[PDB]
């Protein structure tokens, strides 16, 4: 369906004006006819962008009602309402109990229904972004008169018009323009004013004059145009509607999550109809067969994990929005952990997005200013008199100023009048200079001549500021080599001194290096005018040259750059360090994309591309073994012609690759060309050409002050600080949730097995009933909640960026290993201390062990109000129900007294606990807390009615004390062995 | 006792109730604090 | 194969084999130590048996024994059980001077065999003839229920002192040696009839204090022959038989805390 936006668009630039007129039956000069745009208004349609149909919010709530533990959970409610109805019917019972049971069921798939719910939600306003682009009125000529109208109504063949400061209302053909300039930012990335004139200037239509686009504006000048594409045909819309439209996809954690909840399920189902059989064989009722049935359903699934699970995300989501990262996806939390590649955008997301002075040529030497944001760099020069020179040039040749009110805002921050290098320039002598405007009030500048396309160069007469003097300064700058023509002495270190080819080789050397560098080279140059020949009132003429331009001082070379944020260089070797291939993927042109590649670290030291190869040994490139080359630089042109499979080829063959040029939808592309391997990727970006990549990406991110807002509405992430930094901070966060998780699961799982093993032993056994179902649901839903929680804030036990990504294909999040752990061992150990307290507890009233097997039939017997113990004593029905309740009391209790093991054994699946230490504030929190409802629910008057909890008499608590300490010893020695031999037998059987 | 020995029979579950819950609660404070230790 | 290489399967199975040996065996030895904590002849624990339960023969399929007289196998249900009791009072089963005694045929006082100690052979009991349950195939019109009071090892049940007032006001008031059962509905449209040891409507305390089943065996304690000769018919009479005492009281939960639930109906 997408397929055909995911090709490069064709156009009718090629066409003379008169031509594009016939193929759109308009007038060049008159515009439509009111009659005729009603017309094609009827027939193509509105103006405007359509959001793609989404899925109401009904549909997804209820999509997770049914996900293995929600079903098995509605069996159990169902069945619960099944033996109530056969009960209600046959033999009076007046209890409550399927009853009740079966709506606390329901109810918990309910509430389930709601983690899930939360947790799987897609925050996407794509397309009402697009819209937002769309000016409310355009300008169009009809009948020979310009009127404003509803810009939905603009269609194909009218005359449009625009000037500074409007959006462009649809895909224009330039007829007529008068200094327009127009920001693409929207198709490239890159904010520098376009020109547009109806001249045709490329083959490519997204880099002729003639053409303006839909979803940018008009920066300055004026234009005339007839439309080409409206709607949802314009350039821009289908790029719209290729990410509205692209399907969203499951996360790398909700797959892990679904995976578990297969196997967990299974078993689930395994055991229910295992024993169900089992049962009937036995000789046991359909009557009671389903109520073993709804017991095993509770014991098997475990209720309360799916909401761990999105508590801990959550958890963790709130400790990256205090470092200025906001997650507006929570399993987003996790994929940054996972992932193996990043396709990062440059401009505003590498770069700070601003022209800025990186290198200096003065005194024959070349001088590096800094670049970052916050000045963490050091200073070049600062003594030289030549430096003095070169900075009066840059001050006093320079027509920037800083906007109003900005003192308060640091200087290279703040918003400036201007174009780009000249801004540059006004910062770069403000921070090392103080205030410029002082340095243009000292030399009131008295004429100038602009910089002109004819001219390249600009120049200014200036009062020098000198008392001694009071008399006229000239300085000028342009291109390097036209100021070298006019320049007869070179400012040396304070003292003027003859050009000499000498010197003015080493000028070359300089241009060419810091040209190579991807840096933008001004020269710079003055000329103190001879003063008996230029009075104090000497007039000036701008429109002639009534003053010497030639036999100049040179005085230095200026270079400039949009240059990399700070943290970027630094976060990319961390991201590269942890085994994440780092791509470049930019609208930018190939020089500056190279540049940047190389001064972030996405093309390390000595790395050649294929044309790098050939120029050093000069050679052809077709001579190049390709193999030879690990670095490679791809233009969007060339990408353009080339299949996926030879995408496919580029992206294994390469270890450092840079997409330069490219269009939106080839940044889609070369996104799913990386998952087509089987990587799990992230995007980074902050343009509106980003959309289609951050939507389709594993992970969007989009940076938070520089991003557009459709940027920030097609990722799951936001750096609202645009701190690179953070993108390290993520994937280190990502890694230790998941371990965590693991960690949080384990202990979740291994309480099941005390759980399931009473109702197996009642059944084989025929003794009286050792745990209830509301027994059950009292451990998942209360006492093991808190304590699962806190798991997720287990610190790392090794150093988690040191190790590469995870195999998403292999490396699970619930394994054979972690189920032979929690429910072959550990439950294990649990299932026994609690049947021993089940034991204490009879024994010690007088039922002892021996006795019990094959009593269950005269102890559930309602109507025997005499059962004789082991010391021959009569029980009532009701005494020896409070005794078993007394039991099922206890055996929870034991369960609760086993996971503070169990919950200091999962803290660590590598490390001793003596290593790792107790610095979990809320794992402690969690121990007290479990133990208080415990206590709480057992010694709370009117709770014997509710839960059927019964007080616990004090020797009561410590029967599973033993078995306590035998796993945390257990799992001591264990975990003692994997570290002690790496080998594997241990550690490929047990190590989560 | 002899014929008197009615308690035998007999347990104080009110007191074990009482000092059961104060019990709950202060384990409940002094998980407050250790948590509260920085929130 | 599934996870692993046979070599594989093996270890796994080698492990477990002596893992869960391993585990059966600390389990097998906490139970051991729990026992070695234990007496032979008395619970660690009586207070969940403490106030004795009344129970009786006719098993009642809900707290009722609905029947029809001018039928047969109608009540060939309730006197199934009513004989697997009696049947254990037979004279046959109470010969020699042991391990049974001739006790007093009138309702006497509490008997001390000394302590729950071994150091003295099976404590002889009190002999019981079903011969003292007077009228009572059963009663196939009108029943004749017979109960019974819970054993509890050293209880020793203690009949109300006539020093206030009384249900059954004094009358044949044996304060200090007979616990009394009076049966109830208001409603008095029946026939209450007792019979048990001494002709008394009560327990002689001569029974007492049970020693145990390791103590004492073929131990017999008394019972008391309730028959209800109403004359009406073909309705649904709530019936209770409560027992009074200082060691005996009741439950709004526990309905057979030392009292009955009969729903008699001679639907005939
Ligand atoms: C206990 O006493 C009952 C009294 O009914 C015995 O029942 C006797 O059963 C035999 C054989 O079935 C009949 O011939 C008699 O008529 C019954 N009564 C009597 C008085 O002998 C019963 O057999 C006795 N049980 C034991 C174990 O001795
Ligand atoms: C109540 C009692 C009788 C039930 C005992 C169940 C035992 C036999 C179960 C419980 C957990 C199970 C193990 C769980 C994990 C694994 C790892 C997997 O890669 C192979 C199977 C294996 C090794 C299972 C074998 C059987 C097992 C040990
Ligand atoms: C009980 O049986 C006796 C004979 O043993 C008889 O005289 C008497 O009438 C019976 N009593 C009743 C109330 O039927
Ligand atoms: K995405
Ligand atoms: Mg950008
Ligand atoms: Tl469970
Ligand atoms: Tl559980």
């Amino acid at each position: 369906l997408d397929e055909l936006k995911k090709e490069v668009s064709m156009d009718d630039h090629k066409l003379s004006l008169d031509e594009l007129h016939n193929k759109y039956g308009t007038d060049l000069t008159r515009g439509l006819t009111n009659a005729r745009a009603k017309e094609i208004l009827a027939r193509d349609g509105p103006n405007s962008l359509t959001p793609p149909p989404t899925t109401p919010e009904w549909i997804k709530f209820c999509r997770q009602l049914f996900g293995g533990f929600s079903i098995l959970l509605w069996i159990g409610a169902i069945l619960c309402f099944l033996a109530y109805g056969i009960q209600a019917a046959t033999e009076d019972e007046p209890a409550n109990d399927n009853l009740y049971l079966g709506v606390v069921l329901s109810t918990v798939v309910i509430v389930t229904g709601c983690f899930s719910y939360y947790q799987e939600a897609k925050s996407s306003r794509i397309m009402d972004s697009f819209k937002n682009m769309v000016p409310q009125q355009a300008l169009v000529i009809r009948d020979g008169e310009k009127s404003t109208i509803n810009a939905e109504f603009v269609v194909a063949g009218d005359l449009v018009e625009v000037k500074g400061g409007d959006r462009i209302p649809a895909d224009l053909r330039i007829i007529s323009a008068h200094g327009c300039k127009v920001d693409n930012s929207s198709l490239t990335g890159e904010s520098e004013p376009q020109t547009r004139s109806p001249e045709f200037s490329s083959e490519n239509p997204l880099e002729t004059r003639n053409i303006a686009f839909f979803s940018t504006n008009c920066v300055e000048g004026t234009a005339r145009g007839v439309v080409v594409y409206t709607g949802d045909r314009t350039v821009m819309g289908r790029i719209a509607t290729l990410a509205s439209g692209l399907e969203v996809g499951r996360t790398p954690i909700a797959i892990e999550i679904e995976h578990f909840i297969h196997i967990i399920t299974g078993v689930a189902v395994f055991l229910g109809v295992s024993f169900f059989i089992l049962s009937l064989i036995l000789g046991y009722s359909w009557l009671e067969a389903v109520i073993f049935l709804i017991g095993i359903i509770v014991a098997n699934v475990p209720e309360g994990l799916l909401a761990t699970v999105t508590v801990c995300l959550t958890l963790t989501a709130k400790r990256m929005a205090r470092k200025n990262c906001l997650v507006k996806n929570l399993e987003a939390v996790e994929t940054l952990g996972s992932t193996s590649t990043i396709c990062s955008d440059k401009t505003g997301t590498l770069t700070q997005n601003r022209m800025t002075v990186a290198h200096m040529w003065f005194d024959n030497q070349i001088h590096e200013a800094d670049t970052t944001e916050n000045q963490s760099g050091a200073a070049f020069d600062k003594t030289s008199a030549t430096w003095s020179a070169l900075s009066r040039i840059a001050a006093l040749c320079n027509r920037a100023v800083f906007q109003a009110g900005q003192d308060n805002v640091p200087i290279l921050k703040r918003s400036v009048a201007g174009d780009a290098s000249e801004s540059a320039l006004l910062k770069c002598i403000e921070l090392c200079c103080g205030s410029v405007q002082g340095m243009r009030d000292r030399n009131p500048k008295i004429v100038e001549i602009p910089f002109n396309s004819t001219n390249k160069y600009q120049l200014s007469i200036h009062e020098n500021e000198k008392s001694s003097e009071s008399r006229y300064l000239l300085v000028m700058k342009g291109a390097p080599e036209r100021i070298l023509d006019r320049c007869s002495t070179i400012l040396l270190n304070g003292a003027e001194e003859p050009l000499k080819e000498d010197m003015k080789e080493a000028f070359q050397n300089a241009y060419l290096e810091l040209g190579g560098l991807g840096e933008r080279v001004l020269g710079f140059c003055h000329f103190a005018l001879p003063e008996d020949k230029y009075n104090e009132g000497y007039p000036f003429d701008a429109d002639e040259p009534n003053f010497p331009t030639t036999d100049l001082c040179f005085v230095g070379l200026m270079a400039m750059i949009d240059p990399p944020r700070a943290a970027v260089p630094d976060a990319v070797g961390k991201c590269r360090s942890a085994g994440i291939k780092v791509i470049m993927v930019t609208g930018d042109h190939p020089i500056t994309a190279k540049a940047i590649a190389k001064g972030v670290g996405i093309i390390s030291e000595g790395n050649e591309t294929i044309e790098d190869i050939a120029a050093r040994l000069n050679i052809p490139i077709g001579q190049v073994n390709p193999r030879d080359a690990k670095a490679c630089v791809v233009h969007g042109s060339d990408l353009k012609d080339l299949s996926t499979e030879v995408l496919d080829d580029i992206l294994h063959y390469h270890t450092e690759i840079v997409f330069a040029r490219t269009s939106p939808q080839q940044k889609l592309i070369i996104v799913e060309g990386c998952q087509r391997q089987g990587a799990i990727v992230a995007v980074t970006g902050d343009g509106v050409n980003d959309s289609p990549a951050l939507k389709k990406a594993d992970i969007g991110v989009a940076m938070g002050i520089s991003g557009s807002d459709v940027s920030k509405q097609a990722a799951d992430m936001i750096l609202l600080d645009d701190n690179f930094a953070s993108i390290v901070t993520g994937v280190e966060e990502g890694r230790l949730i998941f371990d965590n998780l693991k960690k949080s699961i384990a202990y979740t799982l291994t309480s099941n097995i005390p759980e399931i093993t009473p109702f197996l032993v009642f059944i084989i056994g025929n003794v009286p009933l050792p745990l209830g179902t509301v027994t059950i649901l009292c451990i998942d839903l209360g006492t093991d909640m808190v304590p699962a929680i806190s798991l997720a804030y287990e610190q790392a036990e090794s150093d988690i960026m040191k190790r590469q990504p995870r195999n998403p294909k292999t490396d699970k999040l619930v394994n054979e290993r972690l189920i032979s752990m929690a429910y072959g061992q550990i439950g294990m150990i649990q299932a026994l201390g609690g049947f021993f307290s089940y034991f204490v507890i009879l024994a010690e009233n007088g039922f002892l062990p021996m006795d019990l097997i094959g009593k269950r039939v005269r102890w559930d017997d309602r109507w025997i109000s005499d059962v004789e113990d082991s010391f021959g004593q009569q029980w009532t029905y009701e005494q020896r129900k409070i005794v078993e309740f007394t039991c099922h009391t206890s055996f929870f209790i034991s369960i609760v007294v086993v996971q503070w093991a169990d919950l200091i054994i999962c803290k660590t699946r590598r490390n001793s606990i003596f290593q790792q230490g107790m610095k979990n504030k809320i794992l402690i929190f969690g121990l007290f807390e479990e133990t208080a409802l415990a206590a709480f629910l057992s010694y709370c008057p009117g709770t014997d009615v509710a839960l059927r909890m019964y007080p616990l008499k004090p020797s009561w608590w410590f029967c599973a004390f033993p078995y306590s300490l035998i796993i945390f010893l257990y799992d001591e020695m264990r975990r003692f062995i994997i570290r002690r031999s790496p080998g594997g037998w241990v550690e490929q059987e047990t190590y989560y | 006792e002899g014929p008197d020995n009615d308690e035998r029979f007999t347990y104080d579950y009110y007191r074990l109730r009482v000092v059961g819950l104060i019990v709950a609660a202060v384990l409940c404070v002094i998980g407050i604090i250790i948590l509260l230790a920085g929130k | 194969f599934l996870g692993r290489t046979g070599s594989s399967w093996f270890k796994i199975f080698l492990f477990y084999l002596i893992f869960y040996g391993c585990l059966a065996g600390i389990f097998i030895g906490t139970i051991q130590v729990l026992l070695l904590t234990l007496s032979d002849f008395e619970p660690k624990y009586q207070d969940r048996v403490a106030p004795p339960g009344l129970s009786h023969a006719p098993y009642a399929i809900k707290t009722e024994i609905s029947f029809s007289i001018s039928n047969p196998k109608s009540y060939e249900s309730f006197v199934k059980s009513m004989h697997k009791l009696m049947d254990l009072y037979n004279e046959s089963s109470q010969a020699g001077n042991s391990p049974f005694e001739d006790c007093s045929d009138t309702p006497a006082d509490y008997i001390k065999r000394g302590d729950l100690d071994d150091s003295q052979g099976q404590k002889k009991a009190c002999r019981f003839s079903r011969m003292w349950l007077k009228n009572c195939g059963y009663a196939e019109g009108k029943p004749c229920v017979v109960a019974k009071l819970n054993r509890i090892i050293g209880f020793y049940p203690k009949p109300l002192k006539n020093t206030t007032d009384l249900p059954e006001e004094l009358q044949a008031n044996y304060n200090q040696y007979v616990l009394p059962l009076r049966c109830a509905a208001r409603e008095k449209i029946g026939s209450i009839e007792y019979f048990g040891l001494g002709g008394y409507a009560g327990f002689p305390l001569q029974y007492y204090p049970y020693y145990g089943k390791r103590l004492q065996k073929k131990y017999l304690q008394p019972l008391l022959a309730i028959q209800f000769t109403n004359l009406t018919q073909n309705m649904e009479l709530r019936i209770e038989c409560k027992v009074y005492g200082e060691n005996i009281d009741y439950s709004e939960k526990d309905r057979f805390r030392g009292r009955f639930e009969v729903k008699i109906e001679v639907k005939s």
